[PDB]
RNA sequence: CUCAAAGGAGACUGCCAGUGAUAAACUGGAGGAAGGUGGGGAUGACGUCAAGUCAUCAUGGCCCUUACGACCAGGGCUACACACGUGCUACAAUGGCGCAUACAAAGAGAAGCGACCUCGCGAGAGCAAGCGGACCUCAUAAAGUGCGUCGUAGUCCGGAUUGGAGUCUGCAACUCGACUCCAUGAAGUCGGAAUCGCUAGUAAUCGUGGAUCAGAAUGCCACGGUGAAUACGUUCCCGGGCCUU
């Protein structure tokens, strides 16, 4: 059957929220859909920047957007040139002033968001899919984690008949809500029509 | 007398709001009463969960916001001005009452 | 929702916000008791002149990222199908899976 | 015990033994007591007539039975004959204040007559 | 047996405050007597059960404030409070009243209504076809 | 219905016409789609072409139609009976 | 059920009384829970059997159940072939359980003018083995008799 | 002290007895607010039905491009010989009506909730506090209880339908809104074959709130009050699990 989100059912336990800022209803739509708008600008802009994570924080009438990636040094250029322009179009989108900061992400082979993406270019790019998915469960497991799932779904290979097609190691318990599962997808665009991809990454009960 | 008026999403978080309040508030002469839990709110909401039909399937998501009140009474000078400059956390709503 | 269909809405906030105050005023000459019985029928006269749109009763809630006319949600701002998606994902602050 | 050309109930109290005129309910009936100056919980058979007559002018300062059934019918032949679209529902026998035909209106409607053939 | 001794009492959403102390038997309740207060001849007895068990109806004298729920929960209330005030006042009361039964905090709650559900358990009519 | 404080509903640009009508001789039909508007008892005699959502159906103003709405005489709906 | 794990709950005793029998009773007669007004008609219809009786309102009661109560009923049993009505015993609990319904039943289904009067007039006749309930009893004890060949099933 | 909300304690077959293969475990007992998964929720394995959704969105392919695109007014989605599903209100006296009088929980509010006072039979209107709220408003809980009446009647049951007169929202209540007043007062007197829900604070019954929303719930989601009957048992009906043939 269905499955419940991984990451929403953590959302409160061991998994922290990707928005942090209080509003009252006059204003709480208006800051959903800033950053709505902020976070689609900056997917758009920093595609090649290999970006896992935008945390979006409100102090007081201004905007604070956190950017998790694996490639700090593209995403701020040279001597913060690119950074302070995404600063000048985030402050231009938010209608208040705005602070960037980079987070690094060691290991993308460990960040289900990156494992996603990096398996969407490869099948993009016509990579067959059995090694795309084969060669990211053994980057996960052999960088350490305690388990990792990946999943896709569609016209694998151009096949006429879509289907699913997933591969497990060591152990994922999707039950267990004290569990550390970094879950997220991605959609590949390919001649013959979306292809989805699931990536479940487990790193140890907390 | 003055009335700090604390909102959040997060209880920890507005813990340690009221703790670093209470803290600045009494190294600086004046006494403060409280902090006091206010009843916290609880908004709900009921989705359906498919894009078309099956009526009976459903979310049911919550919003809690908690509230702290916090006293100063004979507030000095010294303590008044040691208040707005705190800059507290994200996510943490303060009004200020001069009552 | 079809592009047509999201111009139309944004056309009508607009006109509504230009004719606001155009159209309080002749509603309360329109609603005042001591008022006489012929500023009233001009006001009542003048009120259908203005263009419908400018009416906040024509604005229809929208989902801001879909368009959907259905399913709408004011707190949020967003059809049921899209607070899902964004609460799941983690982006609308102290919305959790509720149980009591 | 004769009120407006008709006979009214002898045994009941007299507000609920007055609703028995066509055009007076219980409002009107409870009105027309206390112009009279007579309690609502008292027979009509032990009336004299003395209050008998002081009810009937009451009563006629109302317009009762045939009267009242002359207005209805007059009302109901103008929207007829008038032909606006309640005077078309009253020609066929529809509901007249917009309620669903597809179901029910079996009150305007009748008993229903299944199709033949 | 010369101070105020206290009781909580709850049942359903009621909360009841029970003071008890050397007296003749006078019982008040939200400022009403008892008669007063409970139209109910079941509720009177509940209120009444632990005394007449203890055969210390007419020692002592009842002040008691309740809020929320109803008659049958105030008086179910009522009834836990006063009998936590008599084990606060005698400690070989417990066993007698545990026996009865009254010691007991009922926990039974107004279950929550369900989606897809009519009540929290009563389902829409079922139909085949 | 329309609260009395309020007074009867009437478009303007009907209004205008059965203005321009009434002091001419004018006895060709009047056209309009508004069947919202009340009818007046100033037009009783000329023939208004109310429209009933595909064409304009003449209706001759009497006195007995005054405070009515133009649409009560143009019906919407085409209906001849179930297999008559 | 399949498991056999139900208990018994505690019954309150009544009021006037404090006879769970009595209880029972009204808690038979009681409808949409409004246990006052189905304890208000019980004790209006005691106190009527109690003044046209000699006896107590307790006592007139067992003298009622003690002529409605049934011994013997007959249940289906269904073996290799056809189900036959096996007449069985009925333990006591039933036996009162089933005085009572078939007393509220009858007087629900009289035709005085309140329903404590109905319930008096029924108990009555109970007293005096007439009326329905009483033959209903009899019906059953007939049905018993008749299917008595098949009491080892 | 009730309570508000943070941090802790508590329930673990932990102890006792018996049974059991020196086991797992079961039966009962003590203590305790709670006893064996304490109650309820969330949580839905590998898969199945080419199940549903190209009309939330996205998307391969196909198709239209002075038209299958775009704007507007009026109408329709509310039709009506009929058939089915899901509900509401009843058929009454465990009740209707009148007067008096108690006891809840949960929630919402700024183009909003709107008190007091006055006017109106009423829906409401005028004036105008307080409240971004444990403070103010929505907002009187109802069933209940006491007294009186009705006295088994198609009725003082029932309130459908229709005539007349109004209120409010809204440019605008004809098609096609809700509510109020006066009058009118239909079927219906417990429902064929058949069929549905429910194992306890459940069913039944009684009110209250919220989302949507200018206005427009008998639907949906949620909250308390009162508060049952019965379960001997697994032969039979339906669905399912394990071993075997
Ligand atoms: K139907
Ligand atoms: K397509
Ligand atoms: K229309
Ligand atoms: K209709
Ligand atoms: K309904
Ligand atoms: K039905
Ligand atoms: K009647
Ligand atoms: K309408
Ligand atoms: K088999
Ligand atoms: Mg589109
Ligand atoms: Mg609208
Ligand atoms: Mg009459
Ligand atoms: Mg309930
Ligand atoms: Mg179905
Ligand atoms: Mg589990
Ligand atoms: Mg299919
Ligand atoms: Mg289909
Ligand atoms: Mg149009
Ligand atoms: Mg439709
Ligand atoms: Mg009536
Ligand atoms: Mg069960
Ligand atoms: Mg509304
Ligand atoms: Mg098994």
């Amino acid at each position: 059957g269905q499955k419940v989100h991984p990451n929403g059912i953590r959302l409160g336990i061991v998994k922290p929220w990707n928005s942090t800022w209080f509003a009252n209803t006059k204003e709480f739509a208006d800051n959903l859909d800033s950053d709505f708008k902020v976070r689609q600008y900056l997917t758009k802009e920093l595609a090649k920047a290999s970006v896992s994570r935008i945390v979006i924080e409100r102090p007081a009438k201004s905007i604070r957007v956190t950017i998790h990636t694996a490639r700090p040094g593209i995403v701020i250029g040279k001597k913060g040139e690119d950074v302070e322009k995404l600063r000048k179009v985030v402050a231009d989108i938010a209608g208040v002033p705005a602070q960037i900061n980079i987070a690094e992400v060691r290991k993308p082979e460990l960040d289900a968001k990156l494992v996603a993406d990096s398996i969407t270019s490869q099948l993009e790019r016509r990579v067959m899919f059995r090694r795309a998915m084969k060669r990211a469960v053994q980057n996960a497991m052999r960088l350490g984690a305690k388990g990792i799932k990946v999943e896709v779904s569609g016209r694998l290979g151009g096949a006429e008949i879509a289907r699913t097609e997933w591969y497990r190691e060591g152990r994922v318990p999707l039950h267990t809500l004290r569990a550390d599962i970094d879950y997220n997808t991605s959609e590949a665009h390919t001649t013959y029509g979306v292809i989805g991809v699931k990536v479940w990454i487990f790193k140890g009960e907390i | 007398r003055i009335r700090i008026r604390l909102k959040a999403f997060d209880h920890r978080l507005i813990d340690q709001a009221t703790a670093e309040i209470v803290e600045t508030a009494k190294r600086t002469g004046a006494q403060v009463r409280g902090p006091i839990p206010l009843p916290t709110r609880k908004e709900r909401f009921t989705v359906l969960i498919s894009p078309h039909v099956n009526k009976d399937a459903r979310d049911q998501y919550e919003i809690r916001t908690h509230l702290r009140l916090v006293d100063i009474v004979e507030p000095t000078e010294k303590t008044v001005d040691a208040l707005m400059r705190l800059d507290l956390a994200a996510g943490v709503d303060v009004q200020i009452s001069l009552g | 929702a079809k592009q047509s269909m999201k111009a139309r809405e944004v056309k009508r906030v607009a006109l509504a916000d230009k004719y606001f105050a155009k159209r309080a005023e002749l509603k309360a000459i329109i609603s005042d008791v001591n008022a006489s019985d012929e500023d009233r029928w001009n006001a009542v006269l003048k009120l259908q002149t203005l263009p419908r749109d400018s009416s906040p009763s024509r604005q229809r809630n929208r989902c801001r990222q879909t368009g959907r006319p259905h399913g709408f949600l004011r707190k949020f701002g967003l059809s049921r199908i899209k607070v899902r998606e964004a609460a799941m994902r983690g982006e609308i602050p102290g919305l959790k899976k509720a149980s009591w | 015990a004769r009120i407006a050309g008709i006979n009214i109930p002898d045994h009941k109290h007299a507000v609920i033994a007055l609703t028995s005129i066509y055009g007076v309910g219980k409002t009107r009936s409870k009105a027309i007591l206390a112009a009279a100056g007579i309690a609502e919980d008292v027979k009509i058979s032990e009336l004299s007539e003395g209050q008998i007559d002081t009810l009937r002018d009451e009563v006629a300062k109302f317009v009762v039975e045939g009267d009242l059934r002359r207005e209805i019918s007059m009302s109901i032949k103008r929207l007829m004959d008038l032909g606006c679209y309640r005077g078309l529902r009253h020609r066929r026998g529809l509901p007249v204040r917009g309620q669903r035909t597809k179901t029910n209106a079996r009150t305007r409607k009748g008993p229903r007559k299944p199709i033949k053939k | 047996a010369e101070n105020q001794y206290y009781g909580t009492g709850r049942r359903k959403s009621s909360a009841a405050r029970v003071f008890i102390k050397p007296g003749n038997g006078k019982i008040v309740i939200n400022q009403r007597s008892l008669e007063q207060y409970f139209g109910r001849e079941t509720a009177r007895m509940v209120v009444r059960q632990p005394l007449e068990l203890v055969d210390m109806v007419e020692k002592l004298d009842l002040y008691i404030t309740v809020k929320g729920g109803g008659i049958s929960g105030q008086a179910g209330a009522i009834r836990h409070g006063i009998t936590r005030a008599l084990m606060e006042y005698d400690e070989s009361l417990r066993s007698e009243l545990r026996k009865a039964g009254f010691v007991t905090r009922d926990a039974r709650q107004v279950e929550r209504k369900k989606v897809g559900l009519r009540k929290a358990r009563r389902r829409p009519q079922f139909s085949k076809r | 219905p329309r609260s009395l404080k309020k007074g009867p509903f009437i478009d303007l640009h009907l209004l205008k016409k059965v203005e321009k009508a009434v002091e001419s001789g004018d006895k060709k039909p009047l056209r309009t789609w508004s069947r919202r508007s009340t009818i007046f008892p100033n037009m009783i005699g000329l023939t208004i072409a109310v429209h009933n959502g595909r064409q304009h159906v003449p209706v001759f103003v009497t006195d007995e139609m005054v405070g009515h709405k133009l649409g009560e005489f143009a019906p919407t709906r085409t209906y001849r009976g179930h297999a008559a | 059920p399949r498991r056999r794990v139900i208990g018994q709950r505690k019954i309150l005793p009544d009021p006037k009384f404090g006879s769970e029998l009595l209880a029972k009773f009204v808690n038979i007669l009681m409808v949409d829970g409004k246990k006052s007004t189905a304890e208000s008609i019980v004790y209006s219809a005691l106190e009527t059997l109690a003044q046209r009786s000699g006896k107590s309102e307790l006592e007139a009661f067992e003298v009622a159940l003690e002529n409605v109560r049934p011994t013997v009923e007959v249940k289906s049993r269904r073996v290799g072939g056809s189900t036959y009505q096996v007449p069985v015993e009925v333990r006591p609990v039933r036996r009162n359980a089933l005085a009572m319904r078939w007393i509220v039943e009858a007087a629900r289904k009289r035709g005085d003018k309140s329903m404590a009067l109905r319930l008096a007039n029924e108990l009555s006749d109970a007293a005096e083995n007439k009326g329905t309930a009483v033959k209903k009893r009899e019906d059953v004890h007939r049905m018993a008799e008749a299917n008595k060949a098949f009491a080892h099933y």
